[PDB]
């Protein structure tokens, strides 16, 4: 600590006084991981390995809930031509928890895939499938030419070429109403400057790379704003109390000391907040008990030193710290320990005889180097 | 005539003259 | 930023995107400390007076 | 089964002052001894709530619009009101929502229902055991694609008794937002004859079902020689939710005890 | 709607001024194979000076 | 920013592009008014003295 004061003051000589040095902070004893004991895996075989997808004008929307995800099977699959996320990293998906998950499944031409991304425009993004500017989620696609292409052209997949106005994010319009591009009104099936609104893709095995059919699944899930229904493949650990721990309760990551709380959460409630609108209590997601959350002790470290021209002996004040914490941080010899109202004072001898103040410690206490 | 403050890195230091020491000078 | 909580940025984004979001929190939290210290220096002059 | 109910008196629509009612817990977070400001779709304080009632002579089951979510309340004796119809077409062209609050639990079901013009429920009186038993649900003629179904936590509610004034106040909030249909509820004891009770209590959330259907209208479900009946006295109130900022007071036990409407005065 | 245009090496340059335009006739007409803007949105041309 | 007028930013950039320039104008003007209030607090001590 004397070399720490010389370092902090940028000087090889230090005058008699009390100087601030790197803050004391009690470290996690162990981690805690808690999630509900759900087992069944999500419908990723029925979403990504389905026999066929719908046309882009009638894109399918499947709900994924009450299941465990395994995104290493999907991301590591060589069949996927792109697996690109816009509000999460693909490697974080297995280390992450999901509120609501929706799979949007449809087929488009590889040249049109460029319009599926958030913030885009053009006939696909404008008339059949738009993502929001701040889209959080992942776009997954693979070449399906062997599955969905025919030598004369598999025209069974359609898009929307005509529409009265542009559509909003995640709007789906299946309607086949005839569109009038000219100012003159029309009736029946077709006429001058009057068009059928949908158009078929020219899906042929002779098409160049980009002109071939790609199957697209877009995961448009939401994070950290509602009760979770899809989750990472994490095993729940044992739960401990009366110790400083790195806890995680259904994604509630933090470091603190857990204790049994008297806060009466209502049947619909799971997390408890303080006047500052921050979490101060949590109900365990598997065992229905409420734990009071308080972070570990920490504060500045003050070094008390006579002059360098006097002595190399120094004393250390752990500000805002209960003495209990010192042996926990196994000066650990002690036999000079004393709890002051400023914090835990170590390396200094407590003397009952009152003297005039020399080096100020705080809360009525002062130190000095004496015989 | 506090807990959240210390929990967010805010530390309040005690005065050198306590509420009795200030009253003793008075 | 996408979240006020540094752990929610680091739990969702890699080393490239997480630093971009964290720099928003560093600049804003840094401005909040300069605003607090400026108000405390100006109020300290009132208490000195 | 479906029957055209013609026995009823025609009166103009009545309105009453909602003192401080229509507040609910907007989130699932515990708070205590704090003042928290929040904006959500609540019934505005001191607003004109529309009044409907069944008498002797009266039996209100009309189709009413459902705009931005609706506050429902019921002043009651003898458990006569038994549920609600929510939907857009209500005739099997689309899905529709049926909610029934029977003697034991709340049941929620979404089907391609073909509803009756005047729907009602029925109870067998003194059938052998000498106890009144809910046994008839004459509300829809067909249900072609029942996609969603939910059953609440069970409870015990009686089907018998007679009193000179209304004793139970049952309050509900129904919202249909971004495909998620939310139900909030609270029960409060009262001593009133024919007016909206003066008081304050916050509604606790009950269920949030991702039903994904359009609800634009609703219709009440009341409980009853093949037509004509005596309607047991019961009354309910309909108000529409508005986006309003409130300052909420939490007590030591974490219960909202008071609220301030930021646009009131 | 002119009878003919010039060769691209001697492209014609006509001045449009002191008049009111109606870009809904051009943008909404199905006869046009390309209507691409690079410093304005095609929807803004009718709400623009 | 591109322009100090917010209507010029809104009438030109797309919604996703305008947020960047608007953030520059908001942050800058937050510093402008913060600097003003700071100097007014400094001068307030002079007039109070």
């Amino acid at each position: 600590p004397l070399s720490e004061t010389k370092c902090t003051l940028k000087s090889f000589t230090v005058e008699k006084g009390i100087y601030q040095t790197s803050n004391f902070r009690v470290q996690p004893t162990e981690s805690i991981v808690r999630f509900p004991n759900i087992t069944n895996l999500c419908p990723f075989g029925e979403v990504f390995n389905a026999t066929r997808f719908a046309s882009v004008y009638a894109w399918n929307r499947k709900r994924i809930s009450n299941c465990v995800a395994d995104y290493s099977v999907l991301y590591n699959s060589a069949s996927f031509s792109t697996f690109k996320c816009y509000g999460v990293s693909p490697t974080k998906l297995n280390d992450l928890c999901f509120t609501n998950v929706y799979a949007d499944s449809f087929v488009i031409r590889g040249d049109e895939v460029r319009q599926i991304a958030p913030g885009q425009t053009g006939n696909i993004a404008d008339y059949n499938y738009k993502l929001p500017d701040d889209f959080t989620g992942c776009v997954i696609a693979w070449n399906s030419n062997n599955l969905d292409s025919k030598v004369g052209g598999n025209y069974n997949y359609l898009y929307r070429l005509f529409r009265k106005s542009n559509l909003k994010p995640f709007e789906r319009d299946i309607s086949t109403e005839i569109y009038q591009a000219g100012s003159t009104p029309c009736n029946g099936v077709k006429g001058f400057n009057c068009y059928f609104p949908l158009q078929s893709y020219g899906f042929q095995p002779t098409y160049g790379v980009g002109y071939q059919p790609y199957r697209v699944v877009v995961l448009s899930f939401e994070l950290l704003h509602a009760p979770a229904t899809v989750c990472g493949p994490k095993k729940s650990t044992n739960l401990v109390k009366n110790k400083c721990v790195n806890f995680n309760f259904n994604g509630l990551t933090g470091t603190g000391v857990l204790t049994e709380s008297n806060k009466k959460f209502l049947p619909f409630q799971q997390f408890g907040r303080d006047i500052a609108d921050t979490t101060d209590a949590v109900r365990d997601p598997q065992t229905l008990e409420i734990l009071d959350i308080t972070p570990c002790s920490f504060g500045g470290v003050s070094v008390i030193t006579p002059g360098t021209n006097t002595s190399n002996q120094v004393a250390v004040l752990y500000q805002g710290v209960n003495c209990t914490e010192v042996p926990v941080a196994i000066y650990s010899t002690g036999s000079n320990v004393f709890q002051t109202r400023a914090g835990c004072l170590i390396g200094a001898e407590h003397v009952n005889n009152s003297y005039e103040c020399d080096i100020p410690i705080g809360a009525g206490i002062c130190a000095s180097y004496q015989t | 005539t506090i807990c959240a403050q210390k929990f967010n890195g805010l530390t309040v230091l005690p005065p050198l003259l306590t509420d009795e020491m200030i009253a003793q000078y008075t | 930023a996408i979240s006020s909580v540094l752990n929610d940025i680091l739990s969702r984004l890699d080393p490239p995107e997480a630093e971009v979001q964290i720099d928003r929190l560093i600049t804003g939290r840094l401005q909040s400390l300069q605003t607090y210290v400026t108000q405390q220096l100006i109020r300290a002059a009132e208490i000195r007076a | 089964q479906c029957v055209n109910f013609t026995t009823r008196t025609q009166l103009p629509p009545a309105y009453t002052n909602s003192f401080t009612r229509g507040v609910y817990y907007p989130d699932k977070v515990f708070r205590s001894s704090v003042l928290h400001s929040t904006q959500d779709l609540f019934l505005p304080f001191f607003s004109n709530v529309t009044w409907f009632h069944a008498i002797h002579k009266r039996f209100a089951n009309p189709v009413l619009p459902f705009n931005d979510g609706v506050y429902f309340a019921s002043t009651e004796k003898s458990n006569i009101i038994r549920g609600w119809i929510f939907g857009t077409t209500l005739d099997s062209k689309t899905q529709s929502l049926l909610i029934v609050n029977n003697a034991t639990n709340v049941v929620i079901k979404v089907c391609e229902f073909q509803f009756c013009n005047d729907p009602f429920l029925g109870v067998y009186y003194h059938k052998n055991n000498k106890s009144w038993m809910e046994s008839e649900f004459r509300v829809y003629s067909s249900a072609n694609n029942c996609t969603f179904e939910y059953v609440s936590q069970p409870f015990l509610m009686d089907l018998e008794g007679k009193q000179g004034n209304f004793k139970n106040l049952r309050e509900f909030v129904f919202k249909n937002i971004d495909g998620y249909f939310k139900i909030y509820s609270k029960h409060t004891p009262i001593n009133l004859v024919r007016g909206l009770p003066q008081g304050f209590s916050a509604l606790e959330p009950l269920v949030d079902l991702p039903i994904g259907i359009n609800i634009t209208r609703f219709q009440t479900l009341h409980i009853s020689s093949s037509s004509g009946w005596t309607a047991g006295a019961a009354a309910y109130y309909v108000g529409y939710l508005q986006p309003r900022t409130f300052l909420l007071k939490y007590n030591e036990n974490g219960t909202i005890t008071d609220a301030v409407d930021c646009a009131l005065d």
